[PDB]
């Protein structure tokens, strides 16, 4: 149940918006904490949209 | 042994005989070669200089210029001495009392240091003849080189205040457990100045020509800090070689003159003898006939000769 002046309000669509999704790829190392010489080359790859 | 001998001069207070029974194996320093000798010269009176007495520092240099003996047998008329310098030709390995809170090692070399401990002060009291004496403190002589750096330091900070009231002590020590804390009390200043002195000239002529390639290599240290065990255990961590870090230089004539080589040298003829020109000299080696691996606080030790 919306009535007609909430979407009428829906003219506020020209001033915000969003183009697309983009996957996110930014990985990362073990800490300092953890990183030694065989977790150097250690790398841990993260996703997102 | 060249016999060399100490006679009892005048009168005895007849428990203080005893007191020279139980010093047997332990050092006079009488600062000669004699075949008799006042005991005038043996007491920590002699060890005072022109009015005033010497430090643990200066103590250090006195016992510098003077030379041990060591007690072999006493008799009431007199008390015979080996000459450590020249008499330590004994097969017989002449015997020594250790008076130290430190149970040794079998093997140690042994040089003599002055009391300076909290609770083993070794001071024996005569009132008959008026002398106060003070029995050097045999130790090992690792744990010596580790006594007389904390000593001068201590009198580096004697000389510059600047910092707030709660400096590190030098004053807890280390051997396998065992906290030691000893003696500060007074820092006579040229005992101090002279003993710096030494430790800077003698670190100027340790650095040449060829050994400024290796401090190059500061930051080629820690790159092995984070990969191994051993490295990350021999940096140090209050050492400034971790707070350093945050080249050839060329004037290269010649280069037949194999500069690397000629680097370590020349470190070695002055940062390598830092112990030995401020303290004694060491002289006295462990070595117990039985195959006891160590020798107790208060046993009689054979010495042998000179490390």
């Amino acid at each position: 149940v919306v009535d007609g002046p909430a979407m009428l309000t829906l003219q506020v669509l020209a001033h915000n918006m969003a183009e697309r999704t983009t996957a996110l790829l930014c990985s990362a190392a073990p800490d300092a904490g953890a990183n030694t010489a065989s977790t150097a080359n250690m790398r841990i790859f993260d996703g997102a949209l | 042994c060249f016999e060399a001998d100490i006679a009892i001069p005048s009168g005895i207070s007849r428990p203080d005989a005893a007191a020279l029974q139980r010093c047997e194996g332990r050092v006079v320093f009488l600062p000669t070669i004699r075949r008799q000798l006042a005991l005038a010269d043996v007491a920590h009176e002699s060890f005072v200089s022109g009015g005033v007495s010497p430090d643990t520092l200066g103590l250090l240099l006195a016992y510098r210029r003077r030379f041990p003996a060591v007690i072999t047998r006493v008799l009431p008329t007199r008390i015979v001495a080996c000459p450590v310098d020249l008499g330590l030709t004994h097969a017989g390995t002449v015997n020594l009392r250790n008076t130290s809170p430190v149970d040794l090692c079998n093997g140690d070399p042994v040089s003599l240091v002055p009391p300076v401990f909290e609770g083993q002060a070794t001071d024996v009291r005569l009132e008959s003849l008026d002398l106060t004496l003070r029995f050097p403190v045999p130790l090992p002589t690792p744990l010596a080189r580790e006594i007389v750096a904390r000593l001068v330091a201590r009198g580096i900070r004697d000389l510059n205040p600047r910092t707030p009231g709660e400096l590190p002590d030098l004053n807890v020590l280390y051997y396998n457990g065992a906290r030691l804390s000893l003696v500060a009390d007074v820092q006579q200043l040229a005992s101090v100045n002279t003993e710096l002195r030494s430790l800077v000239l003698n670190m100027v002529y340790s650095i040449t020509e060829g050994t400024t390639l290796i401090l190059t290599l500061i930051p080629r240290l820690l790159a092995l800090s984070a990969q191994d065990g051993y490295v990350n255990a021999l940096l140090q961590m209050q050492s400034v070689t971790r707070e350093a870090a945050q080249a050839p230089m060329l004037m290269q004539d010649g280069e037949r003159r194999l500069p690397l080589y000629e680097a370590l040298v020349a470190w070695l003829a002055h940062a390598g003898q830092l112990g030995d020109i401020l303290a004694l000299a060491p002289a006295v080696r462990v070595c117990t006939f039985d195959g006891a691996a160590v020798v107790q606080s208060g046993d009689m030790a054979p010495v042998i000769r000179y490390p």
